[PDB]
Order: structure tokens, then sequence, then C-alpha cells
């Protein structure tokens, strides 16, 4: 089937270049034009450019115009975009779309995420949570200072999944994230596995009274 | 550099009912577009050229519009139907822009939150650093208060509040509350409570321990 696979996370700090990548698939890649959309989380989408491998053209937002570039290598049939001199506003998710016949893009890419920081990656310190309103009683763990994201929280591994509710990460004052991961279960073992790629901290715990 | 403002900023509706969210544009435009996206996942074409559905979407879905107000309708809420939609215009001009989008949340009753507080971890009692946290469990409408007490004193400024994505069973919300205070500040006090004010409570719960 037509498959768009974006290359994976990048922490680049700033002032610095990034160059990701959108493997084609599926599909006469030299045929439709591709474009790439920028997602600040809260500030919806932004049309960045689009490339038409079989000729090499590109069309750019002006706000990207210098920012941006788009490139193609019909022999791997991947698309390219490279961001230079990268600050924190340019901390967001690409995603990257196939135009297709009908003038909408009817494919996407999984996208990529861009953390713009200078500070190298930290990995978490998990602590538990001490196991009654509405007639349940709830126990779980604090994956805390963490940089960049994500962390995957399951419990017993993968074992435990009714009454689980992973929050979403928190920024803290000390600019490192850190998020709650808490299963609920009433009157009638319980183990977390914290797993964060960046820094390869794969941590379970046990949860006790 | 069109601006196209989307209303409202979010909504609820329960399945069955008509939704319709707006898009109005700053000035004149050829043609608009529409995008549903869900958490996790990339956006995914709904809507083309102002009124055509595009692959998989189904014919509860309709849009149409003109000049500066274009509208995306739903003839009768689903429960998969809970996503942002983005609008997106197009016209000679160069910049093709977006709306800030619509979050679709699902109606249903009010309902009161389940609170409980937690104590500091022994292990991060050793790292010098101490944090309480306060679970306020399966509630509706998302507005919940969380003022964080310690000896009766309100606190400020030392708290990190999340919140998850709607159930997609009982379309509930879960938030949390982290209270993070030097090891040295949280022996210097003894009573540590958790007051939280929601429209299904009465008056507010208040769940605590002593150190
Ligand atoms: C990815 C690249 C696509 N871009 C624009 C390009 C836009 C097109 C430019 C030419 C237009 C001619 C005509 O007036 C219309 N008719 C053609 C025949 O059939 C009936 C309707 C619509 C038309 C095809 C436009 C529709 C929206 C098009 C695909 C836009 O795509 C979107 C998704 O907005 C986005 C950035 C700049 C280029």
């Amino acid at each position: 089937q037509v498959q768009l696979q974006q290359s994976g996370a990048e922490l680049v700090r700033p002032g610095a270049s990034v160059k990701m990548s959108c493997k084609a698939s599926g599909y006469t890649f030299t045929s439709y034009w591709i474009t790439w959309v920028k997602q600040r989380p809260g500030q919806g989408l932004e049309w960045i450019g689009d490339i038409y491998p079989g000729s090499g053209s590109s069309n750019y937002n002006e706000k990207f115009k210098s920012k941006a570039t788009l490139t193609v290598d019909t022999s791997s049939s991947t698309a390219y975009m490279q961001l230079s001199s990268l600050t924190s506003e340019d901390s967001a998710v690409y995603y990257c779309a196939r135009l297709g016949s009908r003038h909408y893009f009817d494919y996407w890419g999984q996208g990529t995420t861009l953390t713009v920081s200078s500070a190298s990656t930290k990995g978490p310190s998990v602590f538990p949570l001490a196991p009654t309103s509405g007639g349940t009683a709830a126990l779980g763990c604090l994956v805390k200072d963490y940089f960049p994201e994500p962390v995957t929280v399951s419990w017993n591994s993968g074992a435990l999944t009714s009454g689980v509710h992973t929050f979403p990460a928190v920024l803290q004052s000390s600019g490192l994230y850190s998020l709650s991961s808490v299963v609920t279960v009433p009157s009638s073992t319980y183990i977390c596995n914290v797993n964060h790629k960046p820094s390869n901290t794969k941590v379970d715990k046990r949860v006790e009274p | 550099q069109i601006v196209l403002t989307q209303s409202p900023a979010l909504m609820s509706a329960s399945p069955g009912e008509k939704v319709t969210m707006t898009c109005s544009a700053s000035s004149s435009v050829s043609y608009m577009y529409w995008y549903q996206q869900k958490p996790g996942s990339p956006p995914k074409s709904w809507i083309y050229l102002t009124s055509n559905l595009a692959s998989g979407v189904p014919a509860r879905f309709s849009g149409s519009g003109s000049g500066t107000s274009y509208s995306l309708t739903i003839s009768s809420m689903e429960a998969e139907d809970a996503a942002t939609y983005y609008c997106q215009q197009w016209s000679p001009n160069p910049p093709i822009t977006f709306g800030a989008g619509t979050k679709l949340e699902l109606k249903r009753t009010v309902a009161a939150p389940s609170v409980f507080i937690f104590p500091p971890s022994d292990e991060q009692l050793k790292s010098g650093t101490a944090s309480v946290v306060c679970l306020l469990n399966n509630f509706y409408p998302r507005e919940a208060k969380v003022q964080w007490k310690v000896d009766n004193a309100l606190q400020s400024g030392n708290s990190q509040e999340s919140v998850t994505e709607q159930d997609s069973k009982d379309s509930t919300y879960s938030l949390s509350s982290t209270l993070t205070l030097s090891k040295a500040d949280y022996e210097k006090h003894k009573v540590y409570a958790c007051e939280v004010t929601h429209q299904g409570l009465s008056s507010p719960v208040t769940k605590s321990f002593n150190r």
C-alpha cells in the first residue's frame, strides 16, 4: 500500500541544522507532490512548502523561505526537509503528506518530533504512589525529572490495562518533564514499567503500601 | 496571510445531535479544506474544495460556505467523531493558511471526582526533594479547581497540573496535581491537604494526611 515513513525524533541544539526524511513506498514517487506541515502544540498547523519529486521544483511559504530547504532522492524514493539555524520556535511535529490525484492529501507520515535544546538527555527517577473516595482506591508511579520527551509507562509488563491512566507529561520549573501513571482498583501484584528511550532508561518498579 | 478564526474554541456534543463548526476568514477565499485529527496520529483529509468528502469520510459530514464564512456540519454526531477539526484556505495568493482548530468533545452527565492524596515516597525523601500528588479521578465537566493547603495555608507556585484526554469508555477526565517542595520545607510542616472544587461536589472535598 501507499506508505510515507518519516525519520525518528530529533534533539538538536539551537543554531544548528536538522535534516529529516520521508521514505515513500507503494506508488510512483516521482508522480505526486510531497508537502511538509509544521505542528506546534496549540498554534494549529502551518504550511511549510511542497516539492514535486520528478522535477525537484519547490514552493515555500514565504514565512519559512530561509528556514526550511526541501530536497528529493529519487533513487531511494525519499523526500527531505532541512531546518537551518534552529530556535525554540522550531520545536514542533513535522508532518509529510502526498498530494493526491483528487487535489487533497490522501496519505500522511507518522510525523517527526523536533525538540530544540542544547541540554543533554536525563533519565527519570521513578517513585511509587502509596496504595478511598468513590468506593475505589488508587496507586501509581511518579516518573520524575527527565528530558526530552517521551516516557512509556506500562503495568505488569502489559498485563494490567484496566483502570490505568498515564497522565500527560508536565513541564516543571526545572525545565525537565514529569508524568504520573495511576491505576485505580476497588475493594476486590502491581509493577510499573517505565521506559525513556532517549537515555536508555528502562526502569521497573513495584508499588507496595 | 488570510487569518482563519475558528469557533467555538471547543464544544461538546452527544451522539445523535447536529454539530456545526465555523471557519471565518479575514478576506474572501477561493476554496476551503477541513482535516480531522485525533491525538497521537497525523491529520486526515476530511473535506476538500469547500464541499467534497475525502476517501473514508462518512455521509453525515458535509461542508459549505463562501466569501468570509465556511462551515463543517455533522448531521448526527457519532462517538468516533470526537476529534479536532482544522479548516484551511486556498486562493490564487500563495500562503495557504489554517485555523486554530475546534476540539469536538463528547457531552455527558456531570460527575463528581474521586479524590486521593499521595505522600512523598521514602526513596524520594532520601533524594532531598518531596512530592505530594493529588489524584482527581473520573469526573465531568473538565473544569475542576485544586487548592493545595499546607498547615491550613494556601500553597502556590510549587504545584503542576495535568489532565487526561476524555475517556473512550465513560467520557470523563482525570486530573493530577503535584506539589513539589524541598525536603527542608516539607519537614517545616505537618498537615498536607488537597482541596477539590467541582460542579458535581455540593461542597469542596478535602483529602489530607499528617507528615
Ligand atoms: C500540496 C500542494 C498543493 N497546494 C495548493 C494548490 C491548489 C490548487 C491550485 C490550482 C486550482 C485550480 C482551480 O481553481 C480549482 N479546480 C481544479 C479542477 O477541478 C476543480 C477545482 C482548484 C485548484 C486545483 C487548487 C485546489 C487546492 C490546491 C490543490 C492547494 O492544496 C491544498 C491542500 O490546499 C498547497 C500549497 C500550495 C500548493
